């Protein structure tokens, strides 16, 4: 499912900004 | 006739609004003030801390800016935007900001304590958001976005970690490290992957649309669990929302899918909020249909949950920080580069 996949990915946590 | 109200209402708050731009506060604490508690956050130029106020006892959140990270970073005039927006700024759903100075060292800035945590923590921990909770949020971004707009403001930095839940369940903005006041188009790369639009990433110049772009980013993942565009790697994300292609939950409803459609539009003459009617175009959607805008503003709706609160100066809603002890040099840095913070 996509949430299963992104549950799995590297992005679940806080995002930082990019510049 | 609801439209005029709503011209008079963004007239007059210009009116405040420019009064406060064109004469900025200035050194109005400073850092003996404060009893330090617990950091609230962390970033790229310092960190947000809880902070109980001396003389009055109220609790606020203190960001703490290192100008030699700031510089390095290349953030000079963008923390020299935040601050003079964040001053001059008055809504609802805005972080109202206290008192700012500065020292040998560091950028302060203390804002209203939201007890609430982020967005964010809440959204990861529930799964998704059903749609009339999403709707609750989105409404008060709708209106904070056509306050910010108004007065020439670009947000550019939408995302669940960014909005704070209060006491009343609504939503408080905060960090407006990348806001900027033009009238032009501008072409900063910055944001968040995620929330990127495809003019930002192309490299073009851009304008208002990109935050009613992200708002579909926001409403999106809200309403999903997940971003619309997702990758390990931001390059793949980039690839992503450039491409014009996106897919919707099957539990999606027909005027969710449609608004989102309209609002994750690549064609810039053809996204929500972008075009003639501005954000009516957005307010008057079928899926906002039962919103109150007014009732929004003035905190009348019943929010989806009001955070849970121990007492006074609780942390409970938020995770816990490494803390690291705030340093001041004995000599000044940095000092003709924020000579107007
Ligand atoms: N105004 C605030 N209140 C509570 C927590 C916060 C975390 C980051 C930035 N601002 C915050």
């Amino acid at each position: 499912t996509t949430y299963a996949d992104f549950i799995a990915s590297g992005r679940t946590g806080r995002r930082n900004a990019i510049h | 006739s609801e439209q005029e109200s709503v011209k008079e209402f963004l007239a007059k708050a210009k009116e405040e609004f420019l009064k406060k731009w064109e004469s900025p506060s200035q050194n109005t604490a400073q850092l003996d003030h404060f009893d330090r508690i617990k950091t609230l956050g962390t970033g790229s130029f310092g960190r947000v801390m809880l902070v109980k106020h001396k003389e009055t006892g109220n609790h606020y959140a203190m960001k703490i800016l290192d100008k030699q990270k700031v510089v390095k970073l290349k953030q000079i005039e963008h923390t020299l935007n935040e601050k003079r927006i964040l001053q001059a700024v008055n809504f609802p759903f805005l972080v109202k900001l206290e008192f700012s100075f500065k020292d040998n060292s560091n950028l302060y800035m203390v804002m209203e304590y939201v007890p609430g945590g982020e967005m964010f923590s809440h959204l990861r921990r529930i799964g998704r958001f059903s749609e009339p909770h999403a709707r609750f949020y989105a409404a008060q971004i709708v209106l904070t976005f056509e306050y910010l707009h108004s007065l020439d403001l670009i947000y550019r930095d939408l995302k669940p970690e960014n909005l704070l839940i209060d006491q009343q369940g609504y939503i408080q903005v905060t960090d407006f490290g990348f806001a900027k006041r033009v009238k032009g188009r501008t072409w900063t790369l910055c944001g968040t992957p995620e929330y990127l639009a495809p003019e930002i990433i192309l490299s073009k110049g851009y304008n208002k649309a990109v935050d009613w772009w992200a708002l579909g980013v926001l409403i999106y993942e809200m309403a999903a669990g997940y971003p619309p565009f997702f990758a390990d790697q931001p390059i793949q994300i980039y690839e992503k929302i450039v491409s014009g292609k996106v897919r919707f939950p099957s539990h999606f409803s027909s005027d969710l899918k449609d608004l989102l459609r309209n609002l994750l539009q690549v064609d810039l003459t053809k996204r929500f909020g972008n075009l003639k009617n501005g954000v009516n175009d957005i307010k008057n959607h079928k899926w906002f249909a039962t919103t109150d805008w007014i009732a929004i503003y003035q905190r009348k709706v019943e929010a989806p949950f009001i955070p849970k609160f121990k007492g006074p100066g609780d942390t409970s809603n938020f995770d816990d920080y490494e803390e690291e002890e705030i340093r001041v040099s004995i000599n000044e840095k940095c000092g003709k580069e924020f000579t107007e913070f």
